[PDB]
């Protein structure tokens, strides 16, 4: 229960609680769950419409300064009809502390865009813009990052194939090069590696 | 725990000033500092002979693939189909079919090191032992087609280093 | 006083305890129009507050900074600032509504 | 520069001649570009925006919210013109 | 003005950048920073392949240190399996986590002097990073992309020959930084180049969320390792440079600084390694030796289940930061406790950095721009991806 | 009911898309020669009038208004004379095959669906 196991840090977990009721009352408005694993890692819900106005709170102490957005981690699930999961995580450098703060969009939502308060967020935009296509309040530019010129797609949708439907190559007489329909060889041999019979009851959602 | 950098101040002592203009105009450091490179003439040059002398390798090298058999001199290959499984790249293509002797054997092993990424997975994969990261590492080819493996190249690569191979397994393989 | 902050950003302003004591009387200036319901504001009171009186427990910038824990509070008059402007912001947000709309429950039901 | 505003309809019917979409006949004093013509929204523009090329002033899709006949063209190029003698 | 395209190929662009500047005679106004020349799109690749296939791909994104990268994995990892490794795997991991970082800085320091037009300390150098990638060939077979550092610890035992001469090496190479200390440290062209270019005030810093030497040079003292000693790092002695101007000048005294603290480390991890497993005891983690699996059956079973499907994580998404020599690094996990990754982003530290050049950029020099990416450490793999 | 993007109602959007077109109608005379395009400038002007005419079933004006948003975006790369002939080429897809929907060659080709 110790040489492989690591050590459940109950002190952490016990302070980032308190804290966690604490802002659970700052914020009644947008503020919801107020999950806290033994990782010692908590997080905390918030509505799109609320994106920006609990953000800047953040930023400006309490008893947590909110300061760097160190990431607008993405996440889609096709599932749930509001598909997008964005999420800010964060760490007040005065206290030490870290926090994942997320929420949820559906593809015509104009999500606030938290770049007149953070501008780190010029970025994570565009990409998250672009491999997705969640839509941002006011940003100065929507112009795609990585993703080429004339792209057409949006990779990370968990949507069209991975090697996607464009597979470019020069040509002669064009005397360019010009995009192409895929064609691969031997193909991604995918493998099923999903194993029947549930290792861990403790979790399992219920057939209800 | 932290260490500031610089931020010492300069003597404002006439020796040290004079000196310090003294660097100002007739450089001194620079040709100190530039007497230094001077050393490096004297030293002895680094560079191997290639190709007449060559760097050194640990036994443990990664390079070349190649299939290899039993004493005996069957193939070690049982086409268990793991190795199949890890390729981080999935360069491996395997289609195992009975012997008439009736053992599982394959009947198209391949490999292209166009998509190998050399992580020698297989090398430890293996249960059976059968394929190797062999050590040779020169064999860049003039066509692509020559680096798309059929398992009959693989076996002449056993066939070639089966000595140096089995020699440095010999090396290793406790550690495993 | 310590010759250099240190930092790049920062920069002295000498009469800390002062500047502070105005910062204190203007983010206390600014709550008091806030109602008295929303959550926030009995807590940035106990801040202000407890913070104003931990300014008076001491004189001189020196031990000042140990008084409240925290190396060199030049800084958190700057933070006191955007505690400031925070506090303006409070007056827009209103008194706070507890929760608006509710996910489905699909939503934060992880796994999946 | 004197601007006559018969004038003018003649140089907006010619631009219409050097336009491709509309049928010579098809062409007149009156007939509307979206209710009468047949010519699609995007021709609309096409000659909405040549036009105001020859007339050297953006005219703003608004006045595609009026535009109506071309009578109503000439009439707003009385009322741009502000010349309408 | 003129519009101009640089890079990719430029030796300064790195192969990578296209910073299209709108330049006036020479000074600098539009000067955006396109990226996506590299963009390997890793993200999604991770997401179809088991949590031991994830592993190469962080090698893959930090080209120079590297046994940092899949510790970065191992950490991330492990969390989720709440596994605790032997302590000799974590010394091993502090050991090498340390020579990557004499890799990464040496790599940055030459470079550095490379577009500063310096040459030969380059020269002066790789000779000693051949002689390091000797050592990871000494305990990988490969002479990078090293697989060494694993979710369980580790691949294999250290061969019984390295723990002298690795201290030989280490015998002589302050020399080595001294014959650096006889140059650019006191030169008097170097100041010039350097010296007042692209300070940075502390709060853009902490907006951007920089982090590492880049914090450390204007200032702020934010650290991954003495507030959160991961490892063994609390046990560790060693101190922590600080910029004062948040000069290039000082940024640079601070990795110099940083390499003679690796000096300090490396000397205590030669130091104090135990003996013990390298790896988990658990076979539904960690693999079983070939002397163990070729006759014990539940060994060869999951020997044959974890190179199969392998071991599963429970159900989970999460971040994690790492002490990367160049600043904070992303780990963001998204897992359906099936060995394939949901989904995976990588907060890069230079990716922040870039987004803040062109705040550095502009009212600068074309010369200003130059000493600014060296500035920063940045190797732009991780960076798009 | 959710609430737009910026268009509500079509002519809100419909404001927007002719905007679009002269956006790219005059612009492409420039492109024609910033490039040196070889096709006949018409040509380009019938390949404007095309693009916009395959967004013909569009009804939402979330998505009228998201698809001028891109499309003046891709404008953006394009007057900024980023891309390359390669991509402005890419909207033909000339070195590609035409394809035949007749029923009778497809069922002379393939296995097909
Ligand atoms: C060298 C040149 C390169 C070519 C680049 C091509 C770039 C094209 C950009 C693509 C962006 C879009 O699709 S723009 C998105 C808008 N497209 C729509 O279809 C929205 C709904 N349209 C309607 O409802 C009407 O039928 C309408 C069609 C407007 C007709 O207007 P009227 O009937 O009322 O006159
Ligand atoms: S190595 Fe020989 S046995 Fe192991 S998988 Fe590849 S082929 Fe089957
Ligand atoms: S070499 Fe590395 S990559 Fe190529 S197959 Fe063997 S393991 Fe997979």
């Amino acid at each position: 229960t110790r040489p492989t196991v690591r050590p459940r840090n109950d002190v952490a977990h016990k302070q980032l609680s308190a804290f966690g009721e604490y802002v659970a009352e700052i914020l009644p408005k947008y503020v919801q769950q107020v999950q806290v694993s033994c990782f010692n890692e908590l997080e905390v819900c918030i509505h799109p419409d609320g994106v920006i106005p609990v953000l800047t709170f953040l930023r400006d102490h309490t008893n947590a300064q909110f300061k760097s957005l160190v990431d607008l981690t993405a996440v889609d699930v096709p599932t749930r009809q509001n598909r997008f999961e964005i999420v800010y995580n964060l760490l007040s450098l005065r206290f030490n502390s870290r926090i994942r703060v997320k929420t949820y969009t559906d593809e015509l939502t104009p999500i606030e865009s938290a770049v007149s308060v953070f501008k780190a967020a010029n970025w994570y935009e565009r990409e998250i813009w672009d491999m997705f296509g969640v839509f941002f309040a006011n940003h100065p530019d929507l112009r795609r990052i990585l993703t080429d010129y004339g792209f057409e797609g949006h990779p990370f949708r968990k949507d069209f194939p991975l090697s996607g439907y464009v597979e470019l190559r020069y040509d002669d007489e064009v005397k360019r090069v010009v995009a192409e329909p895929v064609e691969l060889a031997q193909e991604f041999r995918k493998f099923d590696l999903n194993s029947p019979w549930e290792a861990f009851p403790v979790y399992r959602q219920p057939p209800e | 725990t932290y260490k500031y950098v610089n931020m010492q101040d300069p003597e404002m002592d006439m020796k040290s000033v004079t000196d310090r203009a003294a660097r100002t105009l007739l450089w001194t450091e620079l040709f100190r500092g530039l007497g230094m490179t001077l050393s490096y003439l004297f030293r002895e040059p680094a560079t191997i002979n290639y190709p007449f002398e060559k760097g050194p390798l640990s036994p443990r090298f990664r390079g070349e693939h190649a299939l290899r058999r039993y004493p005996s001199g069957e193939e070690r290959c049982i086409a268990c189909k793991l190795c199949e499984a890890i390729c981080p790249a999935q360069a491996i293509t395997i289609e195992a079919e009975p012997r008439a002797d009736g053992s599982r054997r394959t009947t198209r092993y391949d490999i292209d090191m166009t998509k190998c990424i050399y992580c020698g997975f297989c090398q430890e994969a293996c249960p059976v032992d059968a394929i190797v990261e062999g050590p040779n590492f020169e064999f860049s080819t003039e066509t692509h087609e020559e680096l798309l493996y059929n398992k009959e190249k693989l076996l002449n690569n056993g066939d070639k280093w089966e000595a140096e191979i089995a020699a440095n397994i010999q090396a290793d393989y406790l550690y495993r | 006083l310590k010759k250099t902050t240190g930092l790049v950003g920062l920069a002295v302003c000498n009469t800390p305890h002062e500047r502070l004591r105005i910062l204190y009387t203007k983010i206390l200036d600014v709550l008091e129009e806030i109602p008295k319901n929303a959550a926030y504001r009995k807590y940035t009171e106990q801040i202000t507050n407890e913070k104003l009186a931990m300014v008076k427990a001491e004189p001189d910038v020196k031990k000042l900074e140990d008084q409240l824990q925290g190396g060199q509070l030049e800084e958190v008059i700057l933070q006191a600032e955007h505690e400031l402007n925070l506090a303006r912001k409070m007056r827009e947000w209103k008194l706070w509504e507890p929760l608006v709309e509710e996910p489905p429950a699909d939503q934060w039901k992880w796994p999946i | 520069p004197p601007l006559t505003l018969e004038g003018i309809q003649d140089r907006v019917l010619y631009v219409l001649k050097l336009y491709d979409k509309i049928d010579p006949e098809k062409l007149s004093v009156n007939s509307h570009f979206m209710k009468d013509l047949g010519l699609d929204s995007l021709d609309q523009v096409e000659i909405i925006m040549a036009m105001e090329d020859e007339f050297g002033f953006e005219i703003p899709d608004i006045d595609a919210e009026k535009l109506m006949c071309p009578q109503e063209i000439v009439d707003y190029i009385a009322d741009k013109k502000d010349v309408y003698e | 003005n003129i519009t101009l395209n640089f890079g990719p190929q430029h030796p300064a662009a790195h192969g990578v950048l296209r910073l299209v500047m709108e330049l006036s005679g020479e000074m600098v106004r539009k000067c955006d920073p396109h990226i996506g020349l590299l963009h390997r799109g890793t993200e999604k690749l991770i997401e179809y392949k088991t949590y031991l296939q994830a592993l190469p791909y962080f090698d893959r994104l930090d080209y120079v240190s590297m046994m940092c990268n899949e510790q970065a994995y191992s950490l991330a990892v492990e969390k989720l399996l709440n596994i605790r490794p032997p302590p000799r795997a974590q010394w091993i991991r502090v050991l090498f986590g340390e020579i990557t970082r004499l890799l990464n800085h040496i790599m940055a320091v030459t470079t550095h002097a490379l577009d500063l037009g310096a040459m030969t300390p380059f020269f002066w150098l790789f000779e000693e990073r051949e002689k390091m990638f000797e050592f990871y060939e000494r305990v990988s077979g490969a002479r990078m992309h090293a697989a060494y550092i694993r979710p369980g610890g580790v691949h294999q035992d250290l061969p019984l020959g390295l723990m002298d001469d690795i201290y030989q090496f280490s015998k002589n190479f302050s020399l080595r930084l001294d014959e650096l200390e006889e140059l650019l440290t006191n030169n008097r062209i170097w100041r010039n180049r350097t010296i007042d270019i692209g300070v940075v005030t502390a709060e853009e810093a902490l907006n951007y969320g920089f982090s590492g030497v880049m914090l450390r040079g204007s200032g702020i003292q934010w650290d991954l390792r003495k507030t959160q000693p991961y490892d063994v790092y609390d046990q560790v002695e060693f101190d922590v440079p600080v910029g004062s101007r948040g000069d290039c000048y000082d940024r640079y005294l601070c990795r110099v600084e940083e390499m003679r603290q690796s000096l300090r480390i490396i000397a205590q991890c030669l130091n104090k390694m135990p003996p013990g497993e390298i790896k988990v005891d658990d076979a539904k983690v960690s693999p079983p030796k070939r002397a163990e699996m070729k006759t014990s059956m539940e060994s060869l079973i999951h020997h044959f289940k974890l190179y199969t499907e392998g071991y599963q994580v429970p159900p989970g998404a999460t971040y994690t930061a790492i002490e990367a020599p160049k600043g904070e690094f992303g780990v963001y996990l998204v897992s359906d406790g099936s060995s394939r990754p949901y989904r995976c982003k990588i907060k890069a530290p230079g990716f922040a950095h870039l987004a803040g050049l062109d705040k550095m950029s502009k009212g600068h020099m074309l010369a200003d721009v130059v000493a600014i990416i060296g500035t920063q450490d940045i190797v732009f793999g991780e960076v798009d991806r | 009911f959710v609430k737009p993007i910026f268009s509500r109602d079509m002519n809100e959007a419909k404001r927007r898309v002719r905007e679009l077109y002269r956006a790219w109608y005059r612009e492409v005379p420039n492109t024609v020669h910033q490039f040196q395009l070889d096709i006949t400038v018409k040509m380009g002007r019938d390949k404007v009038r095309e693009m916009f005419m395959k967004n013909a079933h569009v009804t939402d004006p979330r998505v009228v208004d998201l698809l001028v948003i891109k499309g003046k975006i891709e404008l953006e790369e394009t007057i900024k004379v980023w891309k390359q002939r390669t991509h402005v080429m890419r909207f033909f897809h000339e070195t590609e095959a035409p394809r035949p929907k007749d029923f009778l060659s497809k069922f002379y080709v393939g296995h097909d669906p």
